[PDB]
């Protein structure tokens, strides 16, 4: 077992940043395809041994990372990302932070050559292939955490900007088909969990929580001054006194940016706040050097000299107070002790200036002069009110300057990482916040791809998972998915001379283009099935409304949808809208097209799709539809002004049957008969029908007597 | 997990009738919870496809093969598969037949040692193994090939024999 843990420090040894140039690139994927085989054999329980846990979590990690940004080659690349995704499936379990900062640097690399992209995609892709439920899992394991990143929608969401045929310029052609089949497959997971469940059994707080910090965050960075009383709004802090504000900022540093705090700090009316921001640390028993590095750590220095002296005054200020005074047994043979040193607020504040100008010159590269040692200790000699310092004080400083620089690009932010470390129905709920902050962009590239691809097989497959999104969109209540896309569905239909079995501009615009034949038909598909009509919106109302209407603007929709109606109130069938011409020119490929779509609207069950179920029986459907009345005849629409009033109101009259709010629609419907009734000389059968109709609706309604006597005079 | 199969075939299917028996072998084994029943002569046809015929480089070849060597290694295939004895039948008879600069034909070599010294070995049929023994003597009579392919060629068919004349017992 010790050799296990020799073999694995030598395979770390094969490949790693530092021992790069000693051993050749075969080594390298050969040393790769070695470690994904040993995890392969046994990483069910290779997490149990701490001793190699640790090698295989921490130090390996860093070869594995250093060479995906760097490298150039491919072959090396692939071995790498065999073994990275080899990792991620077999010990997913922990081994979570250091993942997440290796998916957020593929995603940064794949957003911003062409074959490289392309391998990364390819690579990747088999995390949502293999574990269909990757996106829900890694939703529950690490997004839910009020710390770390939120790649689990970025990976959504990179996806969906990779997806497009846009990207030919930034990826080859092969990517999209790659990206869109895990796409699609998100998508086409739900339904699998949708059979079990009814809708009206269904009718993550910490997420509600992340949500509220992630907005305070935002606007506390956009704007402090507003985000602080505001951050009181939301109820986390004590209340307005600076003591529960200040404790606020130095837990939590990690998120913030340093700058927000350098600037919010700088104003001269918050200066009161630094009496007592700095209170809170204490530097005792720890040099001057050792506070000033901890403190340049919390927040980003200014430019302006004036500004920075308020802040350097509260700082030197601050460390007076922490320390008392024991100053009597000044000597210059100390070795290392500290409390004799009790200066006043000015000997402090003096020596705050001297100690940060060493990093802005020496360290700077702009600046190629060096102020040497010697010209430093020359500074401040009878400086310090009179008497100098001792000539050991400024040498360990100098010393503690050299060996390091402050930071405020790769490596150390790895330093801040393992610190953290070192010191059915319930899969619903769980769900419904994917789709919230992914859908319209989810739709978006769905249409993009419909709308620019011109092949049948990919349409099909995008038409379809478009209606189980549509359905995913009806389970929960949405309303502004489900209307965008029923609307943009509505525009795509394209529905929005002398004729004939007819043949028409809009006929055969349908029957020469396969685009529309599959939206006409499961669009209606979407409206068979559904239960609720308050998720339409007055806009979807229109368009169905248009598509009626244009579908009899020719012989295509037949107008008898209710003969119940018919029959009971002994009238025949309802005026056909009168075409020119009839006579069995168009001739060859005219009509062909034509009479194909002449079958698909049957196909669609257009007369019982949106009448047929009683779902969508309402009042906005009357009231919409009784608007949509031309009222107007016109030398252009002359042909069918007679005709499709009759419709329009024996359709109302049908509608409103149905409807059980038989005291308020009722007069809504009566009063604009009655004023469709008064058309310019319309024809005697249109008169002659219309007072059967008119006699109904006064049976209908209650205590609607004016209009009887007005209809009787 | 039984995940490598999926990866070896994007693997393979980087090559730029074949590449679409691979694409459906995908397709196919994007199901979860083992392989199961799969009627296992399918879940690795196309390799051996790939290898059967005598009309592709000697680049893919050699892919297929370390594919087909990853699998027995990893042990994919099991007494628990479905129709394993035919599968494991079938992966060496194809291999006597035509392939293929030399390191495709130690990769072979080596494989046949592999899969014959094994348990699963046992389970071939006896009208195979002599096809077997004609193939690995043709490679180490023949003087045309590299000196040291030849001496691997001398030594598993002495580890094969002593397998065989074993079972004579």
């Amino acid at each position: 077992l010790p050799v296990v843990r020799q073999y694995l420090n030598l395979l770390l040894s094969l490949i790693a940043p530092e021992n790069e140039l000693k051993h050749s690139y075969s080594t390298r994927i050969f040393g790769l395809e070695l470690i994904q085989t040993a995890l392969e054999i046994s990483g069910d329980r290779l997490q149990l041994y701490p001793r190699l846990f640790t090698l295989i979590s921490d130090p390996i990690f860093k070869s594995i990372l250093f060479i995906i940004q760097n490298t150039t080659k491919l072959s090396l690349l692939q071995a790498t990302l065999q073994l990275f995704t080899t990792l991620v499936v077999i010990l997913g379990n922990n081994l979570q932070l250091q993942i997440e900062l290796t998916l957020t640097r593929i995603f940064s690399i794949l957003l911003d050559p062409s074959i490289i992209k392309e391998l990364l995609i390819e690579q990747i892709s088999i995390l949502w292939t293999r574990s269909p439920s990757f996106f829900t899992s890694t939703f529950i394991n690490f997004d839910c955490n009020l710390d770390r990143a939120d790649v689990s929608i970025n990976f959504l969401k990179a996806l969906t900007k990779l997806a497009l045929p846009e990207s030919a310029l930034t990826t080859t052609e092969s990517v999209p088909p790659i990206c869109l089949e895990g796409l699609v497959s998100l998508v086409d997971d739900m339904f699998d969990h949708m059979k079990d469940i009814d809708r009206e059994e269904f009718g993550l707080k910490k997420r509600d929580r992340k949500t509220e910090f992630i907005e305070c965050t935002n606007a506390f960075n956009e704007k402090p001054k507003k985000g602080i009383p505001m951050l009181i709004e939301k109820g986390f802090i004590a209340s307005d006194s600076d003591k529960d504000i200040a404790e606020f900022l130095f837990n939590n540093n990690n998120r913030m940016n340093k700058k927000t705090i350098g600037l919010l700090l700088c104003h001269p009316d918050k200066v009161s706040l630094l009496n007592e921001y700095i209170r809170l640390f204490d530097f005792s028993g720890l040099r001057v050097d050792e506070a000033i590095r901890i403190l340049l750590t919390k927040f980003r220095l200014p430019g302006e000299s004036q500004q920075i002296e308020r802040i350097i005054e509260a700082f030197s200020s601050a460390y007076c107070e922490n320390q008392d005074y024991d100053p009597s047994k000044i000597s210059d043979n100390a070795e290392d002790d500290i409390s004799t040193v009790q200066p006043d607020a000015d000997s402090v504040f003096i020596l705050s200036y001297s100690i940060i100008m060493l990093n802005t010159d020496l360290h700077n590269p702009q600046v190629k002069e060096h102020m040497s040692f010697e010209d430093y200790s020359g500074n401040l000699k009878g400086c310090c009110n009179h008497k100098d310092f001792p000539f050991w004080y400024l040498d360990r400083i100098y010393c503690s300057i050299r060996d390091k620089e402050i930071v405020m690009w790769f490596e150390d932010a790895w330093n801040n990482l393992i610190s953290s470390t070192t010191v059915p129905l319930e899969l619903l709920n769980f769900d419904r916040a994917i789709f919230k902050q992914v859908g319209p962009s989810i739709v978006s590239t769905l249409f993009n791809i419909y709308v620019v691809a011109s092949d049948d097989h990919i349409s099909t497959r995008m038409i379809t998972s478009l209606d189980k999104c549509s359905y995913i969109s009806a389970f929960f209540d949405f309303k502004d998915l489900f209307n965008d896309i029923l609307n943009s569905i509505a525009k795509g239909t394209t529905l929005i001379m002398p004729l004939v079995i007819p043949v028409s501009t809009d006929a055969v615009r349908f029957g020469r283009s396969f685009k529309g034949q599959l939206n006409t038909v499961v669009f209606f598909r979407i409206i068979r099935r559904n239960k609720d009509p308050k998720i339409f919106s007055k806009e979807l109302w229109l368009n169905i409304v248009n598509i009626i209407l244009t579908l009899y603007e020719d012989l295509i929709l037949s107008p008898d949808i209710f003969p119940d109606l018919q029959k009971r109130l002994k009238l025949s069938n309802l005026p056909k809208p009168s075409p020119e011409i009839s006579i069995n020119e168009p001739t060859e490929e005219e009509i062909k097209s034509s009479k194909k779509a002449m079958e698909c609207i049957k196909s669609s069950n257009i007369a019982a799709s949106v009448f047929g179920n009683e779902s969508n029986i309402t009042a906005d459907l009357i009231k919409t539809l009784l608007d949509s009345a031309k009222t107007e005849k016109n030398a252009d629409n002359s042909r069918y002004f007679e005709a499709e009033l009759l419709f329009i109101i024996e359709l109302t009259i049908a509608l409103f049957l149905f409807c059980k709010e038989e005291k308020e629609l009722g007069k809504f419907i009566l009063q604009k008969v009655f004023q469709l009734s008064h058309t310019k000389g319309l024809t005697k059968r249109t008169v002659r029908r219309m007072l059967t109709y008119k006699i109904l609706l006064i049976s209908l309604c209650a205590d609607q007597t004016e209009y009887l006597s007005k209809l009787i005079n | 997990p039984v995940t490598i199969i999926i990866k070896e075939c994007i693997n393979l299917s980087t090559a730029m009738p074949f590449l679409s028996g691979f694409i459906q072998l995908r397709l196919m084994l994007n199901k979860l919870k083992n392989l199961d029943n799969i009627d296992s002569l399918t879940i690795l046809q196309p390799f051996l496809l790939i290898v059967s015929t005598s009309s592709i480089s000697g680049y893919i070849t050699s892919l297929a093969l370390d594919s087909l060597q990853k699998f027995f290694t990893l042990n994919i295939i099991n007494e628990s598969s479905q129709n394993y004895i035919g599968a494991h039948r079938a992966t060496v008879n194809a291999l006597t037949h035509c392939r293929f600069d030399d390191s495709v034909l130690l990769k072979v070599v080596f494989l046949l040692r592999s899969i014959v010294d094994s348990p699963y070995g046992d389970l071939l049929s006896n009208s195979i193994i002599y096809d077997v023994l004609q193939t690995i003597l043709s490679l180490a009579c023949n003087n045309r090939r590299s000196e040291v392919l030849r001496n691997a060629a001398q030594s598993t068919m002495i580890a094969v024999t002593v397998k065989i004349f074993s079972k004579l017992k």
